[PDB]
């Protein structure tokens, strides 16, 4: 039990010291990357039958 | 007290408030607040196109390849078959030595597929032979616990995931754990790799992701949101951000460089657990498969589920988006598997 | 008056039967789930046999009954063909599933490994094949006549011929079956009601049964019901021609013909069957 | 391009037709688990019958008997590798009075486990010479660590064996009946339990297992047909 | 984070009533059957108490049956064990464990090296 709790605080300190950006920004990466590629994501912007390899014979 | 175990509890609950303090600190907003204002996705109501169908037990694993064509699917009949998913023919069928499997991957140079299981043991196979047919090539021993997911790097280092709380970066060829990660409590359930091969992220039984240096074996971030076991993991396709499914019928957004969660999907009519996620190729669109027969596509942005897929006779097991973002597979406990868009 | 009274149960009988064994086939055909399991292939041999009949032989004979003669004319010679094979198509269909079930309750590590699809499939072809036959070979020959209207009456020793291997066979098979099943499961239910009395015996320091009775004197006494007075009166018949009257004769044929719409209820209600209705109908 | 198709259309059939060869060995081999605590008389059970795996046929009748020994104690998230399984083999020592506690609350655990809501379990109760040692000796007691044993009383359907002290009925059936209050608590028929005296020298354990089966079908196909 | 501590216990002469309290966070209380387990020294962990979702349906072992009572608050999200007439033998560590899923009746949480959902566990020393 001695070894786990000296590991366990060393791996604490460490995750503390990280440098986190704010919620807004990080979203906002979120909201670049999203309509970036919407015009090019089959599954939202359904593509016509005939360019669609699972409704062809 | 001086004791030097009362020392380290005292540190660790003062850690632990630092860590909420700073976490608390940076959450001047919510995503519903600032996706509020984006039109909703609609309603997508995809349906079955193809249905591949031969196993004789419950599936657990699928993996698209790089190709967007071809997958493979373990089932614990004792068999790991290969698909060809454009013509639903079957290209491979695998028996395996052990019939209690848990996961496969599929190698992105399509050349190398993986699985493994209760035998503690992650056995590769070599597509390309010489011989005539597929046969095992390597097999990766050492782990005290089952193996739960392994996914390749490249053609000759891969990453595991077991029961005996650990993963392990290996060397296919030498067969030596050429890293080790340690420090999860429970049993580790699931690994994701990030688009860009630099950093993965593992779901614990101990309701905690964890993001690793894949070179350096290092653990980088700590997530503690859901309640229960985690038992799947999915990065976004950007690469900082991925999203978890646990037992506590519940699914959640984390990011990476703001270490916390950012929203989660639930409703309360779900009580039943949650077994598999996959992002499509924006990452609008977020696929989970559930115990209550059904899954359900979320608006990976709004929280809300924009359809369900209503195709299987038991338990969705597994699931996966293609790269091409053409489809998205479905595995489940009724020996079949269900493509979908 | 009279008349439309029994032109609309004749319809509703038809309907009735047409509804219930299309909604089995369509189930079968659309979920293939309920066809993977070896014994349902006995169910869906027994809903298309009674769906032929209600196809081919009640709504002619209906129509038939409604307007006071025949007028078909040369189909009737076709009919009384299609009126013996499908309805022996349903009780040889019955006693087969009867000794399925059997074959399940009495040896049941022995049925899962020899019952195979082909199995299943050699079983539904000599029972439609002895149905056609034993309906087809002699009327073509004329031999179930006796030595406008249409004559349905049979011959003195075909009457008994054909009846001995339509009901009396399969009827006492089926009898010997479901006696040997009860005799299995009054065994069990004893022996499972031994451990719960003891456990409930512990905690303080028939409806089993019951049901088991019920179920088996559905199964059994609907058949005997519908069918045992047509048969012993087409055995009696031919001797007397006390006797009976046409319309007590039509109407215990109606009697026998309303098996094929009860069917689908008693043999094809499981839980994934139910679930399938349940999905299909909306 | 065609020729590649027909080339792709005769490999499935090729796999096809081993699967189907592979459907009919997988559909007649009967799948055990075995499971219990340490110390227990499992692994010399499975010695007996002749490590992770054991293969045994009963009168042409395979079963393929698995223990799962070499993970770690979580019994957890591998239970569900065995929802499909023909009987869960459970294995108890009837001597310790303390570790049977502990053997309650695990049949307790797998008896409601929502994956395997139909599987029924076998129980063996082993070391049926050691129980009736203690209780003959007379120093450790049921009732110090079972109150209830005090209030018990011999089942008027118990069948002892010749010379059989009604001591060591009463303590047996004793240990019988708090494994059958749980079984019968909520198996509502999907599936039961069916109890054994064993000992160390017994070979009747193959034989028992075999007819438990023979039950355990025989009821899924009357339940299958309404009629238990 | 899932989060349990043990508070209450201590040293007492055999006779004496003490109760112990699990404090519960990260989790809805109301949807987990709980136990209360004791490793006393020299042995493994062992199973002490049960209690249900709603505390409909308690459970004891035969060992303290008749003096150790359990009852669980969904509200305040709290739960307690009651001890009467303590014995020389009662002298264990007692953990506080949540059943691992919620919506069952399966518990799993008597793992003597490793389980992630139990506390520290206080310290009940019984001796005269
Ligand atoms: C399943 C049934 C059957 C029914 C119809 C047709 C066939 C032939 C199939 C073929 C061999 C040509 O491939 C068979 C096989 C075999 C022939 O011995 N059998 C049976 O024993 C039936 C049976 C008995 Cl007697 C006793 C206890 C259980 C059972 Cl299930
Ligand atoms: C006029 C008569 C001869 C028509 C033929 C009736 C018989 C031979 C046909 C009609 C319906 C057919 C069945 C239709 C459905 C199934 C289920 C399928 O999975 C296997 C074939 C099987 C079991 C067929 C067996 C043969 C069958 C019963
Ligand atoms: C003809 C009418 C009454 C329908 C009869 C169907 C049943 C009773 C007939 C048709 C096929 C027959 C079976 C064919 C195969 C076997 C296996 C053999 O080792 C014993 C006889 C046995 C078991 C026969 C028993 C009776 C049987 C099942
Ligand atoms: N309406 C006659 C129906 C019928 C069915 C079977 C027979 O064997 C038979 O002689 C007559």
């Amino acid at each position: 039990s001695i070894a786990q709790a000296r590991k366990l605080v060393e791996q604490l300190k460490m995750e503390a010291n990280i440098d986190r950006i704010k919620v807004s920004k990080a979203a906002a990466d979120l909201m670049a990357y999203c309509e970036a590629h919407a015009k090019e994501d089959p599954l939202l912007t359904p593509v016509p039958a005939s360019e669609n390899p699972f409704r062809e014979k | 007290s001086g004791s030097e175990l009362d020392q380290l509890r005292q540190e660790a609950e003062q850690l632990k408030n630092q860590i909420r303090d700073a976490r608390k600190a940076c959450a001047d907003a919510t995503l519903s607040q600032i996706t509020n204002n984006i039109d909703p996705v609609g309603r997508i109501q995809m349906r079955t196109r193809r249905t591949l169908r031969g196993h004789l037990a419950k599936i657990y694993a699928m993996h698209w390849g790089t190709d967007s064509r071809l997958l493979v699917s373990a089932s614990q009949d004792g068999k790991l078959i290969i698909w060809d998913s454009y013509t639903t023919n079957k290209v491979h069928a695998i028996p395996l030595r052990s019939s209690w499997v848990m996961t496969c991957a599929y190698a992105p140079s399509g050349n190398y597929v993986a699985c493994g299981g209760l035998d503690n043991i992650c056995s590769i196979y070599n597509l390309k032979t010489r011989e005539g047919n597929v046969r095992v090539s390597r097999e990766l021993a050492g782990h005290t616990g089952y193996l739960s997911c392994c996914r390749f790097l490249d053609d000759n280092q891969i990453v595991t995931s077991s029961g005996d709380t650990t993963c392990a970066l290996w060397d296919i060829e030498t067969g030596q754990q050429t890293t080790t990660f340690t420090g999860h409590t429970g049993d580790v359930m699931s690994l994701s790799l990030a688009p860009d091969t630099r950093l993965f992220v593992s779901g614990a039984c101990d309701a905690s992701a964890k993001l690793w240096d894949v070179r350096e074996g290092m653990c980088r971030q700590t997530f503690t949101g859901h309640e229960s076991d985690i038992n799947a993991i999915c990065f976004f396709p950007n690469g900082n951000a991925f999203a978890t499914g646990s037992d506590d019928a519940t699914c959640r957004l984390f990011d990476l460089r703001a270490d916390q969660e950012l929203m989660t999907y639930s409703h309360d009519n779900i009580i039943c657990g949650i077994t598999s996620v996959s992002f499509s190729k924006s990452g609008r669109l977020l696929l989970a498969g559930y115990d209550d027969f059904n899954c359900n596509v979320w608006d990976a942005l709004k929280a809300d589920r924009a359809g369900v897929l209503a195709g299987h006779d038991n338990r969705v097991s597994c699931l996966g988006v293609t790269d091409d973002g053409m489809a998205v597979a479905t595995g489940s406990w009724d020996s079949f598997l269900k493509i979908w868009n | 008056s009279v008349r439309i009274l029994t032109a609309c149960f004749l319809s509703l009988l038809i309907l009735s039967t047409l509804l219930g064994n299309t909604l089995v086939c369509a189930a079968v055909i659309r979920f293939r789930h309920l066809r993977s399991k070896v014994t349902n292939f006995f169910v869906i041999s027994l809903a298309v046999s009674d769906l032929l009949v209600a196809v081919l032989v009640m709504p002619w004979k209906a129509v038939a009954e409604i307007a006071g003669f025949w007028p078909f004319g040369s189909f009737c010679n076709i009919w009384v063909a299609f009126d013996i094979m499908c309805s022996t198509a349903s009780i040889l269909n019955l006693c087969v599933i009867s000794v399925d079930r059997y074959w399940a309750i009495s040896s049941p590590f022995r049925y899962e490994r020899k019952m195979t699809p082909k199995a299943a499939f050699i079983l539904i072809s000599v029972a439609w094949t002895l149905s056609v036959l034993i309906s087809f070979i002699p009327v073509q020959l004329s031999w179930h006549k006796a030595k406008d209207n249409c004559d349905s009456s049979l011959s003195r020793t075909y009457a008994i011929s054909s009846s001995v291997i339509s009901f009396y066979i399969p009827v006492a098979i089926m009898i010997v079956t479901y006696t040997r099943i009860y005799r299995i499961a009054q065994k069990q239910i004893r022996r499972i009601a031994a451990l719960e009395r003891a456990a409930v015996h512990a905690k303080n320091c028939f409806k089993r049964e019951t049901k088991v009775l019920k179920t088996l004197s559905v199964i059994m006494g609907v058949f005997v019901c519908c069918w045992l007075p047509f048969f012993i009166l087409n055995c009696i018949l031919p001797f007397c021609g006390f006797c009976i009257d046409s319309n007590t004769f039509d109407v215990f044929v109606w009697f026998g013909w309303a098996n094929s719409s009860l069917n689908p209820i008693i043999y094809a209600f499981n839980a994934d069957f139910r679930k399938a209705f349940s999905t299909l109908l909306g | 391009q065609r020729n590649e198709e027909k080339a792709q259309r005769e490999a499935n059939k090729k796999i096809e037709k081993q699967l189907q060869k592979d459907k009919q060995v997988y559909r007649a081999t009967h799948r055990l688990l075995l499971l219990g605590a340490d110390n227990s008389g499992k692994s010399t059970i499975v010695k007996q019958m002749r490590i992770f795996e054991t293969k045994f046929q009963v009168d042409k009748v395979n079963f393929h008997m698995f223990d799962v020994g070499g993970q770690r104690d979580e019994r957890r998230k591998w239970i569900q590798c065995f929802n499909d399984v023909t009987a869960i083999i459970f294995v108890v020592d009837s001597s310790d009075y303390n570790r049977l506690q502990e053997a309650l609350n695990l049949f307790k655990s797998i008896w409601n486990n929502r994956w395997l809501r139909t599987i029924s379990v076998i129980l063996f109760l082993n070391k049926q010479d050691l129980l009736a040692e203690k209780v003959l000796a007379g120093k450790s007691k049921i009732e110090d660590y079972f109150p209830e044993f005090a209030r018990y009383t011999t089942p008027e359907d118990a069948t002892p064996e010749p010379g059989e002290d009604p001591r060591v009925t009463r303590a047996k059936y004793f240990i019988r009946d708090e494994f059958l209050r749980i079984s019968t608590a909520s198996g509502d028929g999907r599936h039961y339990c069916y109890p054994h005296f064993t000992c160390a020298v017994d070979t009747e354990n193959a034989r028992r297992i075999f007819n438990d089966c023979r039950d355990i079908i025989q009821r899924m196909h009357l339940r299958q047909y309404e009629l238990l | 984070q899932v989060q349990l501590q043990e508070s209450g216990g201590g040293l007492v002469q055999p006779g004496g009533s003490l109760r112990l309290s699990c404090a519960a966070s990260g989790f809805t209380f109301s949807n987990y059957k709980m136990n209360w387990v004791r490793q006393a020294p020299g042995k493994g962990l062992e199973w002490v108490s049960d209690i249900s979702q709603s505390g409909a349906s308690i459970s004891y072992t035969g060992s303290v049956k008749g003096r150790f009572t359990i009852s669980r608050d969904n509200a305040k999200n709290t739960l307690y064990l009651q001890m009467n007439s303590l014995k020389p033998e009662d002298t264990a560590v007692y953990y506080c464990a949540r059943c691992p899923a919620p919506f069952t009746r399966d518990c799993f949480d008597v793992t003597s090296t490793t389980y992630a959902y139990r506390g520290q566990g206080t310290q009940v020393t019984v001796s005269s």
